[PDB]
């Protein structure tokens, strides 16, 4: 519940009132519903980065969030869009195994994929996500920022070098 | 056609190293029905011989030689081409095929063609086998020229599997060459993914033993063990981070030639005090660390000490007060070190600062460091730098490229 107030100024010697008390009664309201669209966003953001992370909540940011494919930021790697699934499950044992709490979990329960998402400690809202869907057959990799990013990218690029090393690292193994 | 089933017999057979039981019926489907037309029968002549042609082609065997493949194909190309003809008459097979086989003769001739200049590159090869060291970014160009010359120009559907299996090896070597270049440039990244490459694609041309193998399998084979062996050498103090004291051991101790093995069995063979090889990077800036980084990062340049670095320094550290009385060597008497076959020797006042000196290649060297002055281990050191820097060169393959 909140009150507005609308003045309409600028010696002593209304339709325009009306008309401009309809017009701010709309774009508040438009503001309201959208500021109360993205601050799910931000606490859900906030939440996950501190726990109590739903799975099938989470697909909820990802479907808000415009995450960016590792085949659009750089070409040089495209070659690990021919890499196998197996592979992949192979890339998540290792770093999960691994890497400390900075990797995350998500998983579907049933017959579903996984996400073992990895952020830097500080690197906020620049993520790496890891699709793993074998039943659909469906394997991605994309950089998710919590920011439409207009192209930050120094961490971006500090933590994305850092987890490309690992995925090397796996293929060397299976290189062996 | 009728002559369908023989077609899909000789080839899709000879594309899984199987090249006997053709070779014989070509010659029967042809004598045991004496009466034919057209090419039926000097096609099969033609391509038993050409079965035979390249039985001797993946022999191998036709190396230095001081007749050759060159020879053989000569008449291969006219061997088919003579059947492709306008025989009007006085044949008959059909008159809607009759030819029919004329694009795949001109076809087979530009693969004859194709396999002709393949031998006389691999043969330049063995020649440069001799050298001490040979580039590979020549060597590249002149396969991608081999590539566009032989691209997409020659296929019919029977001939799916041979230009498929041809093509398999050549891009394998292609990924190997680039990789050579690739190891030898340091660049591990690259090198990396022409390697999985060049593995993927071979676990596909070599199964046909389950489902002998000719000599340039196996030599194959050796190359890409030698190659490997020589990127988990080269690249192992970054990949030593993700990983425990004792996985990257069972990992390394794997891969022939274990250079990691010998070095760590050889360290307390004089209770040496540091291991370290260096590279050469002068002329480039694009040098970051030990690792991947995006391309669009900027970075600072070397200067200095940071010029030669210690990449694989073992088994704790590089030193840092001794550096400076082994970096000034690499260009004072470094003429002998060019030639990829001296070991230097050292001694200090007070001190027991010994470096070793090899070069396996222009832009890499090992400085083994001892802190001993008595009698310089027997002259062990000289003989294992050597071995050393022959592994790396690997010339002993090349020279292996002929069998036996």
């Amino acid at each position: 519940r909140l009150q507005f107030f609308v003045v309409l100024t600028s010696f002593p010697r209304f339709p325009p009132l009306a008309a401009e008390v309809g017009m701010a009664r709309a774009r508040l309201a438009q503001l309201v519903r959208l500021a109360g669209g993205h601050c799910r966003r931000d606490t859900l953001w906030k939440r996950l980065f501190l726990g109590r992370l739903a799975l099938a909540e989470l697909e909820e940011l990802l479907e808000a969030v415009h995450a960016k494919s590792i085949g659009d930021i750089d070409p040089q790697l495209d070659c690990f869009l021919s890499m196998t699934v197996s592979w992949y499950q192979s890339l998540i044992k290792v770093l999960l195994s691994r890497f400390p709490q900075s990797c995350r979990h998500f998983q579907s329960p049933d017959l579903g994929t996984q996400y073992l998402v990895v952020l830097n400690q500080k690197f906020t809202d620049c993520f790496v996500l890891v699709f793993l869907d074998s039943h659909l057959g469906k394997t991605s990799l994309t950089v998710v920022f919590r920011e439409p990013f207009p192209v930050q990218l120094v961490s971006t690029y500090h933590h994305l070098e850092s987890v490309i090393n690992t995925a090397c690292f796996t293929l060397w193994t299976r290189l062996l | 056609p009728v002559e369908q089933a023989v077609l899909e017999t000789f080839f899709s057979h000879l594309g899984i190293f199987s090249y006997d039981k053709a070779k014989d019926n070509v010659e029967k489907e042809r004598e045991a029905n004496k009466s034919a037309g057209g090419s039926w029968l000097s096609l099969l002549a033609a391509l038993a011989h050409l079965a035979a042609a390249e039985k001797v082609y993946h022999s191998l065997t036709y190396l230095g030689q001081k007749d050759s493949i060159r020879t053989i194909y000569t008449s291969l190309h006219n061997e088919l081409k003579k059947v492709v003809t306008g025989r009007g008459a006085l044949g008959g097979t059909a008159p809607h095929v009759e030819e029919l086989l004329s694009h795949l003769s001109e076809q087979l001739c530009f693969f004859v063609q194709a396999r002709m200049e393949i031998a006389d590159f691999y043969e330049k090869m063995y020649t440069l086998s001799t050298q001490k060291f040979i580039n590979a970014e020549e060597l590249v160009g002149l396969l991608d020229a081999i590539m566009k010359k032989y691209s997409s120009r020659f296929h019919h559907p029977i001939l799916s599997p041979l230009e498929s299996s041809f093509q398999l090896e050549v891009d394998v070597l292609c990924h190997l060459l680039k990789a050579q270049a690739q190891v030898s440039e340091w660049k591990f990244l690259p090198s990396l993914v022409n390697l999985h490459s060049a593995h993927t694609k071979l676990q596909t041309w070599g199964q046909i033993f389950e489902k002998q193998p000719p000599h340039l399998f196996l030599w194959l084979m050796k190359l890409k063990n030698m190659l490997l062996a020589k990127f988990s050498f080269y690249f192992h103090e970054a990949l030593s981070r993700q990983t425990t004291a004792s996985e990257m051991k069972t990992l390394t101790a794997k891969a022939n030639p274990d250079f990691f093995g010998k070095i760590s069995s050889f360290i307390r063979k004089y209770d040496a005090a540091n291991v370290s090889l260096i590279f050469d990077n002068r002329g480039s800036e694009s040098f970051q660390g030990h690792g991947y980084h995006h391309p669009h990062s900027y970075r600072e340049a070397p200067k200095g000490v940071d010029q030669y670095p210690a990449v694989v320094s073992l088994p704790s550290d590089r030193p840092v007060m001794h550096w400076p009385n082994v970096i000034m060597i690499m260009t004072d008497r470094t003429s002998d070190l060019n030639s990829l076959e001296k070991v230097v020797h050292f001694y200090d006042d007070k001190v027991q600062s010994t470096y070793f000196l090899t070069r396996p290649e222009p832009h890499f060297t090992i400085v083994i460091i001892f802190e001993s002055k008595k009698s310089e281990r027997d002259s062990h050191f000289i003989s294992f730098l050597n071995e050393v820097s022959l592994a790396l060169k690997n010339p002993k393959v090349f020279a292996s490229l002929k069998p036996g």
